[PDB]
């Protein structure tokens, strides 16, 4: 039986937010993912958090890449307006991201929570494969300020005062011309890019501080929504290398390896940097240039993220990371 | 590539019930969380929304019709529809489907993408389809080995009508025209074709006229005589 | 139409032309406002969204803003294909439901003065056999837009038979219009010439048919 916090302060001040809470999970081995299957008392949602079942490009590493057009449970793939008619209905989100190496699966599990169950959903259990999970509520005493190493933090409209704050993204893949992300990966960072090679569309939304409003990236008007850019594609990697005990990095770099995606490609379609020992970065992505976004699962791999050239590359899926943002205390 | 597209009668007689239907494609509907909506406008003037639905069974109509309009679902089969009933000679139209979002919170905000709209005309007379005449080029248009050939379609109602040349292979240098309203109550417009002189004794020239009222269908071919 | 469109903007390449968009604290006071060009007998098209936010495939000459209850498009740069209709539409509470502006009709001038480009076509073999006549007379590619049509034959003219459309812009900034006359095939050969005479800024351009050739 393991435990999930959910951090809820005091009150909330206005504002439709959303509480996350996540934690990590000891591993399982590399061909045992199919098998997770979750089930809940609190994901709550008209079928779609817990029943996320999404076509992938599993990626099985060997010696030696092969591709095969799997199917795959519980992922964080989100849907346009989730959150949000999640929100209206006082329901609730749940998913887990993976990072595996060739040989076992380290599982990282958010629930997203609407504020207006800080009080009715005190206690929870959820379970996913050989784990109980006990979602566990807990009030802190701050009035509305997320905790941060023992103080209460809240933003925003003030000497200035700043700190760095945590905040979770999940990419949501939605087709049409005011989605064109990699547009603005291009006017806002001078790589040598064109539309061509490039063509997924979708964008990504974010929760900071385990309570907030959600936050949509790329906005050009958003402060946080741009703060929240340079986070993610500044280390796409992830800005967490170390995961539940992984400080001394074993990082066996095996190095580049291609593949396709989908299994049924005329070529390869995927680069990435396959490695071994201890599975730190995640390994669910998107690939870039296919319209629709076919998404990719690498066990024991980095995929290629640097967009320097731009093409053969992926996007994360999830990203947990930190940002500057406006506050005060006591 | 998204697209939305419109299907539906072109002609609807006063005091019936009007239906149209929008088909999604590129993006899957139940993908969508997106406000679906059905926008018309008038002939020479402006715009008005009509309605949305949501992919659960939202139904936002606009106050001023919520009386009259009902919008069908189909997740199931990609489609939205709109049923509009006691319809007079006020709702003669050009009705478009839209993919209306909301970017953050707040509701519908802007549409994105559009269909390219279907002409609704209402009046109580019937359909005629129209009759396609070749209108030749003779010794008279010439200018520098190059000159000018046309189709008229002549005498159907209500509109529209479509004339396009060599089953598309033939885009550039043509040009049609708006249809006229005669005193007779009925429609006529021409396409012509501008061509150098060079491929009248080695390549051909068939304008084909569709008529969605009247099931018309006419390839017309068009040489000098 | 609750959002109040001014009807007409007009300018010439080089400009800032400026679009409004005037409602109430029910619509634009707290709803974002969409911006939509919509070209000559075109489906619309969206432009601004979120009041600033860009499309792609559009140009930053197409900025927009909005503050209190009213909003503007800015088109800074202003270009030949930018001759269009514009529309804002916004969120009405107290309505609940979408509401577009009045539109507004912009007209890119300082286009040079142009001559029409006059076309004519006579009675085809098929439709003389239809106990039915017609010849048709094409202007197109003239600016501005206003015609005067004439109709002769042995320089001496006749008036009715005659439907004349409204003239229409087309996609290149340029304007045309159809002249359709129907006759008895009797009065098709039961003169020699017949003539079209296009009046534009106070000169003409004229062509003829004859029925003599080969039927």
């Amino acid at each position: 039986v393991y435990d999930m916090k959910i951090e809820c302060p005091h009150t909330v001040s206005f504002g439709e937010n959303s509480v996350i809470g996540y934690v990590e999970l000891p591993p399982m081995p590399l061909a045992d993912t199919a098998q997770m299957v979750p089930e809940s008392s609190c994901s709550m949602d008209n079928h779609q958090s817990i029943n996320t079942i999404t076509k992938y490009t599993q990626v099985i590493w060997r010696g030696e890449t092969v591709s095969t057009e799997v199917d795959l449970k519980g992922t964080c793939v989100l849907k346009h307006k989730m959150v949000e008619e999640s929100y209206r209905s006082r329901k609730s989100i749940t998913c887990y991201d993976l990072s595996c190496n060739s040989t076992f699966c380290k599982p990282t599990l958010y629930m997203i929570v609407p504020i207006h169950a800080c009080n009715m959903m005190k206690s929870c259990l959820i379970a996913l494969g050989p784990y109980r999970v006990q979602v566990v509520y807990e009030r802190t005493y701050c009035m509305t300020g997320v905790l941060i190493e023992g103080k209460c933090f809240v933003p925003d409209q003030s000497i200035f005062d700043i700190a760095s704050v945590h905040v979770v993204c999940f990419f949501v893949a939605v087709k049409g011309n005011t989605y064109k992300l990699f547009e603005q990966v291009k006017k806002s960072f001078e790589s040598t890019c064109n539309d061509t090679e490039n063509k997924v569309q979708g964008y990504y939304i974010c929760i900071v501080g385990g309570n907030s409003a959600p936050i949509y990236v790329p906005t050009l008007d958003d402060f946080r929504s741009m703060e929240a850019f340079t986070g993610i594609f500044k280390s796409p990697h992830g800005e967490d290398h170390d995961l539940a005990g992984e400080e001394i990095a074993s990082y066996s770099i095996v190095g580049p390896a291609n593949a396709k995606v989908p299994h049924s490609a005329s070529s390869d379609t995927l680069s990435l940097i396959a490695y071994s020992g201890i599975p730190s970065y995640s390994s669910l992505s998107i690939l870039t240039s296919s319209t629709d976004a076919k998404h990719v699962f690498s066990p024991g791999l980095f995929p290629k993220l640097n967009h320097t050239n731009c093409d053969k590359s992926a996007i994360p899926l999830t990203w947990t990371g930190m940002i500057d943002l406006p506050g005060y205390y006591e | 590539q998204v697209q939305l597209l419109e299907s539906g009668p072109g002609l609807v007689k006063p005091s019936q019930t009007l239906s149209l239907t929008c088909t999604v494609s590129g993006d899957s509907i139940s993908s969508g969380g997106f406000y679906w909506s059905w926008i018309r406008q008038h002939p020479g003037k402006g715009l008005e929304w009509i309605g949305y639905i949501s992919y659960s069974g939202s139904t936002y109509y606009n106050p001023s019709l919520k009386s009259r309009v009902t919008i069908s679902v189909d997740t199931s089969k990609n489609q939205f529809s709109l049923k509009l009933s006691s319809v007079t000679a006020a709702d003669t139209a050009v009705y478009y489907c839209a993919r209306g979002d909301s970017s953050g919170y707040n509701p519908l905000n802007w549409f994105d993408p559009w269909g390219q709209g279907t002409l609704v005309t209402v009046s109580s007379a019937s359909t005629k389809g129209p009759s396609v005449f070749p209108l030749a080029p003779s010794s008279k248009s010439t200018s520098g080995g190059t000159a000018a050939l046309g189709c008229l379609v002549k005498d159907y109602f209500p509109e529209p009508v479509t004339v396009s040349w060599n089953s598309g292979a033939l885009t550039s240098g043509v040009h049609t025209f708006p249809a006229v309203l005669q005193s007779s109550g009925l429609y006529s417009l021409s396409s012509v074709v501008t061509v150098p002189s060079s491929s009248l004794g080695t390549q051909t020239y068939i304008c084909n006229v569709n008529h969605k009222p009247s099931n018309t269908k006419v390839d017309k071919k068009v040489e000098p005589k | 139409s609750v959002l109040t469109q001014p009807p007409s903007a007009s300018g010439t390449p080089g400009q800032r032309v400026t679009i409004y968009c005037s409602g109430s604290t029910s619509n634009i006071g707290g709803n974002t406002v969409s911006w939509y060009q919509q070209l000559p007998s075109m489906a619309p098209k969206l432009l601004i969204y979120s009041n600033d936010q860009r499309p792609s495939g559009v140009p930053d000459r197409f900025s927009g803003s909005k503050s209190g209850t009213s909003a503007s498009l800015a088109i800074s740069g202003l270009q030949s294909e930018d001759e269009a209709d514009y529309y804002c539409a916004a969120w009405d509470e107290n309505l609940n439901g979408v509401v577009f502006g009045g539109g507004t009709k912009l007209t890119v001038l300082g286009q040079p003065k142009a001559a029409p480009s006059v076309t004519l076509f006579p009675p085809s073999s098929e439709e003389l056999q239809a106990n039915k006549a017609t010849l048709v007379c094409l202007i197109s590619d003239f600016y501005p837009g206003a015609v005067t049509v004439a109709w002769k034959a042995d320089s001496s003219p006749v008036k009715a038979g005659v439907e004349t459309t409204t003239p229409s812009k087309q996609s290149n900034n340029k304007y045309a219009a159809s002249s359709y006359l129907s006759l008895t095939p009797e009065q098709w050969k039961s003169h020699k010439s017949y003539s079209c005479q296009v009046t534009h800024e106070g000169s003409t351009v004229e062509k003829t048919v004859v029925p003599t050739e080969c039927s």
